[PDB]
């Protein structure tokens, strides 16, 4: 019955190897972000800045 | 009555390419276009003609 228990872990250890989702380095927070602003193309330089 | 000094001179001179710049680039305008022209030949009857 160990061994039977045993195999019936390993079975179920490889099963659940396959549903953790996969990823690299985790995203953290670095006290800054960023924001982007697009104008309407042809747009002058004194538009973007005010 | 040619030479061949003046007619490399005058094939140089007609096959170079222009930089125009840009309109509304210190201006208050509200619009920045660029300007193109025609610059190199490309094909066999430009550079016959």
């Amino acid at each position: 019955s160990a061994m039977g228990v045993y195999a019936a872990l390993l079975g179920l250890t490889v099963g659940i190897s396959y549903i953790v989702p996969g990823g690299f380095v985790p995203a953290q927070d670095k006290q800054y972000l960023i924001s982007f602003a697009q104008l309407p193309n042809g747009a002058s330089l004194d538009r973007t800045e005010a | 009555n040619l030479t061949a000094t003046e007619i490399v001179n005058a094939i140089r001179e007609q096959n170079i390419q222009v930089a125009a710049g840009t309109i509304g680039a210190p201006s208050n305008s509200p619009l920045q276009l660029s300007v193109n022209a025609q610059g190199r030949l490309t094909t066999e009857q430009e550079f016959a003609d």
